[PDB]
């Protein structure tokens, strides 16, 4: 049952199972405050979230009745967000149901550029 | 590596495992240390453009409510979001922020650029630089200094010819770049200053990290692509 296509999706895949768990509501609340039925100007605004202390979910934000609510779209199972493979289902599942004409990915984590995860075993 | 869930990272290679290619027009990394020559190149056929700081950001991350009309507006220009981040922190309290816009259609030709200036270079000719002349841009813990500003890294190396191609094809491919006057890194506690600035870090191989160099050379494309 696929929404009728817009003419942009945006994904945002929160990676929050970390030291930025805290940080992570307080900017999908700023993400609240800006996606108005005007700003989202037609788009679909997704939210992969996965924090801390609970299994992953999947979210839409959008404006109702004059107030921009987050709609829970489902709940996942415990799994590893950081595993390449859940990644692509999960942005298989966000692009299916909510095709575009264009798609825009927000990856927000920790991040070390190129690195390898385990530097600091490889600096003597 | 980006991405932590638990103890799991995304290593930069399983990051490109992870996405489609030719899907999305842009990716946004709200996340440090992303806008990387190597990450850019590893991620060229994931995304038209890459927005994403060169340094850290401050854990409060990018201004999504300001950010939100320019996101989904008709004639998106990433420049002008990558300009609301900028501006965001030029006017917060803790004034640290680095951006920079990729247009990864244009990462081919710089990696022609810089394969031409690297291919030839021996450890002898890199361990050679000193990187006091060049512009740290990473103090991660325990770090001695892995990633420099892009420019600076390439103009030790490079002959004035090489450079001037070098500067043509940077300037195709970062369309968009800004710094506050200094950045700061968590691990020193503190900010420091930004003297150059092309909007992409480079891997410096040193002398004193030859495990460092051959995991870059295994499992980063762009060391094969301009090294050899």
């Amino acid at each position: 049952t696929p929404e009728p296509r817009t003419t942009r999706t945006i994904l945002v895949y929160m990676m929050a199972n970390n030291s930025l768990n805290s940080f992570a509501s307080k900017n999908i609340e700023s993400m609240i405050e800006g996606a108005t039925s005007k700003n989202l100007n037609g788009g679909n605004l997704i939210v992969y979230y996965a924090p801390a202390g609970s299994p992953p979910e999947l979210l839409r934000i959008k404006e109702e009745n004059g107030v921009v609510k987050k709609i829970h779209l489902k709940d996942y199972e415990k799994q590893n967000s950081a595993d390449p493979d859940v990644m692509r289902s999960v942005i298989g599942e966000v692009v299916s149901q909510y095709p575009a004409d264009s798609y825009g990915l927000v990856l927000w984590s920790h991040g070390t550029a190129w690195l390898p995860s385990d530097y600091q075993n490889k600096l003597k | 590596a980006f991405g932590q869930d638990g103890n799991n990272w995304m290593e930069i290679d399983d990051l490109a495992k992870g996405l489609p290619d030719d899907l999305f027009d842009f990716i946004l990394f709200d996340a440090c240390y992303m806008a990387s020559v190597e990450c850019t190149y590893e991620l060229r056929n994931k995304a038209e453009y890459i927005l994403a700081s060169p340094t850290e950001t401050m854990a409060d991350g990018w201004p999504y409510e300001e950010m939100m009309p320019q996101l989904f507006a008709t004639d998106l220009q990433l420049e002008k979001v990558g300009e609301t981040f900028y501006n965001h922190y030029l006017n917060n309290t803790y004034p640290y922020a680095t951006v920079s816009l990729t247009k990864t259609s244009e990462l081919d030709n710089l990696k022609s650029a810089i394969h031409d200036i690297l291919a030839d270079k021996t450890e002898s000719d890199i361990y050679s630089l000193d990187p006091k002349n060049m512009q740290r841009l990473e103090y991660l813990y325990r770090s001695p200094g892995m990633l420099y500003d892009f420019n600076d890294y390439i103009k030790q190396l490079a002959t004035a010819e090489q450079y001037d191609r070098f500067i043509s094809c940077l300037d195709k491919a970062v369309v968009y770049k800004a710094h506050t006057p200094k950045s700061y890194y968590a691990a020193i506690g503190n900010a420091l200053p930004i003297k150059s600035y092309c909007g992409l870090t480079i891997f410096v191989p040193q002398e004193s990290l030859p495990k460092m160099l051959e995991w870059y050379k295994q499992r980063v494309g762009w060391y094969k692509a301009v090294y050899e």
